[PDB]
RNA sequence: GGCACCUCGAUGUCGGCUCAUCGCAUCCUGGGGCUGUAGUCGGUCCCAAGGGUUGGGCUGUUCGCCCAUUAAAGCGGUACGCGAGCUGGGUUCAGAACGUCGUGAGACAGUUCGGUCCCUAUCCGUCGCGGGCGCAGGAAAUUUGAGAGGAGCUGUCCUUAGUACGAGAGGACCGGGAUGGACGCACCGCUGGUGUACCAGUUGUUCUGCCAAGGGCAUCGCUGGGUAGCUAUGUGCGGACGGGAUAAGUGCUGAAAGCAUCUAAGCAUGAAGCCCCCCUCAAGAUGAGAUUUCCCAUUCCGCAAGGAAGUAAGAUCCCUGAAAGAUGAUCAGGUUGAUAGGUCUGAGGUGGAAGUGUGGCGACACAUGGAGCUGACAGAUACUAAUCGAUCGAGGACUUAACC
């Protein structure tokens, strides 16, 4: 359950490393957020050489969380880190390549572009 | 109730799963369907939990993947696990192996029991 | 409409023959019996009174014994009645069993909810409580009564009291599976009432 | 946190209407001689359910 | 459930152990009703251990009941008294080795007194 | 703000928290007129109070500006709602300080640091739960529904359809389908929490004569797990489809007043609004209702007004309990009985017991052996406890019809 002010680990080579959740997009007042949907966020600290500087506001999709997802099958997928990928509103990532595994949730919650770029999907 | 419940769920509980313990490392074949394309995605990890009874009884397995751990949990008697095989038997003490969540990087050795 | 009278035995899960997993409540309903066919011309409305569970002769008083004598069956522990059913469809004293329902039907279920005893405002009506720190001596109290001008407190402010034990309804439940040989019903989801309590099952009005 | 008007004798008595305690449960001890409580070993006879208890 | 007896877990366990030991000692005991009700199950479970009689049961019982003298001329510790005499007396009747006789309440607090006896 | 009328034998002042509730001069959602309304989007006005009407930065602040959103981020009343409900950051005490004024003590709707917020609820009132009595016999159930309470909110996307419309850019009404946000109800099968009479490891000291094995204490000594129950962040479900009368609006017919006219006579249509349909309570509804069934209309006295005293059906006392519970109460049972505790067999949880033997100098490791233990969890079982008892509890007035 990613949440307002929650800090997320960037999972791509856009130059960003850590982001701060501005708050979750969607309904009027949303308390929570799970894997699949975009969230607005500011980059809190970043690599020097990159397209994203320190302290600008961007929109990202949370790609994996340590509070897992539930499937209609009944299985569960839990990680050991909360990470997100920065996206421009066309739903394509701003990073040229991404790191680490990625949840299957992002295919039906259509981010198949990111899934295709991803190195590993579970 | 218990006897009645197991009576109405015995037909659905599976039969062809080899015995394994929470400390073992193990492979699972899951018949995920992607684009109207059924395909076995192969997952290898260390078991952590065996919990629950009847068909409710469920198990978990943990993989380290590209520097990020992933924990996969299934209901044991699920129809969409195509095949299941233990690859090595682990020698551990605890019943539920929660501490690998914190512990990483070859300090998480699992001694092979050979029994 | 249709319905039967049964007892909640427990809860479990079942696979739907698709890969998905369904949580399901398990209800046993030994064949009910219709005791009285309430009819408009004398009773002001149409309905059937039916009973589910049996009683020993030690516990069956003579009044209810004579009452059930018309249906000619064992004295029934639990009795209830259903409206909107066709009077002509049911003879008095005939059995209902469980095959009247079948897998796939949409269903509404009602029954007494679990008791919870004298509970506070937070547990009862789920309204936030005062800060836990900064010297707040207002930890878990139920809020101000009301304004000053009315010189009283209005009716309907939510205060502590008893909980549970009022019949509740859940709408649009699904009958996953039926096992006539055991007299068993399997409802998707979960149902009010503690274990081994009385549950009544009705075809959904919606 | 204080009474505002002294309670009348009528109100006092009326509140006291339910303050009475009810009689206990008496049962003549089958061992002869005197009365006893129910399900309690008889104080005097020192017996219960026919069997004598020392 | 199990009664809290109005005292913390530590001294509750100690008190139940003392009551069990006193039962093994005296064969008859006078306490308040609820103490007797709780004592019933644990003492008739210790009886099951005694009837079982293996060394594992000996050690399990010794881990619970306390070493007061039960027969001073023979110096029968509660353990050996239990396992030798009482378990033999109660190997014949498959459970239920206790009784509760209710008495008139005590003078001081009117609490309901009870007699326990193994029988 | 003007007045000083109640309160100076004391009516606690800003803001916030908790809780709301009301008006509609409507912020969104619903229905319409006009538009300099092509269409998506708008402006103004009318009906509309059912529901909803967000999280942060700054400041004691409300108020404001800012960031990010949402359909919207309404305006007001309720002692500028709410301190015998809370907070005390500011104003409004005593200390101290800066600037200023004062010869000076000292003073500043100028500033700054610090600065005790009392109360066992008597009566109304409110939320729950009992007892008594009445319902022209006494009981066991099932119910009618007067009449109350709750819900009653909405986005996005696919399609219709790149279709109407627009050189073009751009982009529909109406109508289908999926899914979501917040709320509310229910429940542990699942994910998790807790789980202090469950299992295991472990430090110090002390005790069980000693080894071994155990016990007490040390926040449950600490730590890793965890049954039931309770539980949300977990799961299922709802605000659906409709009927009737209307608001604004649009009307058909048609005179008053040969025309015209939604009007006066008639007939329609028309909103998240109203009354039902949905859910809960409900016969103290003193108007005490109805239906199904059982008991029967005895014994005593003035014979009779009407009394009392044993009973019928059926309850209670008392006892074993929980799915219920603050205590009453409700529910499951009281020996032809499974109500609770044992005993036996299981589920789940811990997880490899003690004692032995083998290897090793040893700490330790294997085998015996998925062992030992196990609180509530579910089956069987008459082993212990629910025995003797006692108490309460009917015998029924005038008239219409119609029949012994």
């Amino acid at each position: 359950m990613i949440q307002q002010e929650t800090r997320l680990k960037v999972a791509d080579n856009s130059g960003a490393r850590e982001v701060l959740t501005i708050k979750v997009l969607g309904g009027s007042g949303r308390k929570t957020a799970n894997i699949g949907d975009v969230i607005v966020c500011t980059v809190k600290q970043a690599t020097p050489g990159g397209v994203v500087k320190k302290g600008e506001v961007v929109k990202a999709v949370i790609v994996r969380t340590k509070s897992g997802a539930r499937r209609s099958d009944g299985s569960y997928i839990s990680f050991d880190e909360n990470a997100c990928v920065i996206i421009r509103d066309d739903k394509s990532p701003r990073g040229t390549r991404i790191f680490g595994p990625v949840a299957r949730e992002l295919r039906e919650n259509n981010f198949m572009k990111i899934v295709s770029l991803a190195p590993e999907v579970i | 109730m218990q006897k009645l419940i197991e009576d109405i769920t015995k037909e659905q509980l599976r039969t062809d799963l080899p015995a394994f313990r929470p400390g073992d490392t193990l492979r699972v074949h899951v018949k995920v369907v992607e684009g109207n394309r059924e395909r076995i995605q192969i997952f290898e990890g260390v078991v952590i939990k065996r919990r629950g009874g009847g068909i409710s009884e469920t198990f978990t397995v943990r993989k380290i993947s590209y520097g990020v751990g992933v924990e996969r949990t299934f209901p044991v008697h699920t129809p969409k696990i195509a095949k299941i095989e233990v690859v090595r038997y682990g020698k551990v003490r605890r019943a539920k192996l929660y501490y690998l969540r914190e512990l990483r990087g070859k300090a998480a050795r699992i001694k092979e029991i050979r029994r | 409409t249709k319905g039967i009278l049964g007892r909640k035995i427990g809860m479990t899960q079942v696979f739907a023959e698709n890969g998905d997993l369904i949580p399901v409540t398990v209800i046993e309903a030994a064949p009910n019996v219709v005791l009285q066919k309430k009819t408009a011309e004398n009773d002001g409305y149409e309905a059937i009174q039916l009973g589910f569970d049996d009683k020993r002769e030690k516990l069956s008083n003579k009044p209810e014994k004579g009452h059930v004598a018309k249906a000619e069956t064992a004295p029934k522990r639990f009795v209830k009645e259903l409206r909107g059913v066709e009077m002509d469809a049911y003879e008095v004293g005939q059995e209902v069993k469980v095959e009247i329902f079948s897998a796939g039907e949409i269903v509404d279920v009602t029954g007494v909810s679990k008791g919870k005893g004298f509970q506070g405002a937070i547990k009862r009506h789920g309204q936030s409580r005062g800060p836990m720190s900064h010297g707040s001596r207002y930890h878990r109290r139920p809020g101000s009564m009301g304004p000053v001008d009315p010189n009283r407190v209005f009716k309907g402010k939510l205060l502590p009291g008893r909980m549970g034990g009022e019949q509740i309804t859940v709408q649009n439940l699904e009958i996953v599976k039926v096992d006539a040989e055991r007299n068993l019903l399997l409802i998707k989801g979960n149902v009010p009432g503690a274990k081994k309590s009385l549950i009544t099952v009705k075809s959904a009005v919606k | 946190a204080v009474p505002f008007r002294r309670t009348s004798k009528m109100k006092k008595r009326l509140r006291r209407t339910h303050f009475k305690l009810n009689v206990p449960g008496m049962t003549e001890c089958p061992s002869c001689g005197e009365m006893k409580l129910s399900h309690r070993v008889c104080k005097a006879c020192g017996s219960y359910n026919g069997k004598d208890i020392n | 459930s199990y009664r809290k007896l109005g005292r913390t877990s530590a001294q509750r366990k100690a008190m139940l152990r003392d009551l069990t030991t006193d039962l093994i000692i005296n064969e008859r005991i006078e306490t308040t009703e609820t103490r007797a009700k709780e004592l019933r199950s644990v003492v008739e479970k210790m009886i099951t251990l005694g009837k079982r009689g293996d060394l594992h049961a000996r050690r399990q019982a010794a881990a619970y009941i306390r070493n007061e003298v039960a027969n001073e001329e023979n110096n029968q510790d509660a353990l050996q008294k239990l396992f030798s005499d009482i378990a033999t007396r109660y190997e014949e009747r498959q459970g239920g080795y206790t009784r509760i006789m209710k008495l008139g309440p005590r003078r001081g607090d009117g609490a309901p007194m009870a007699i326990i006896e193994l029988v």
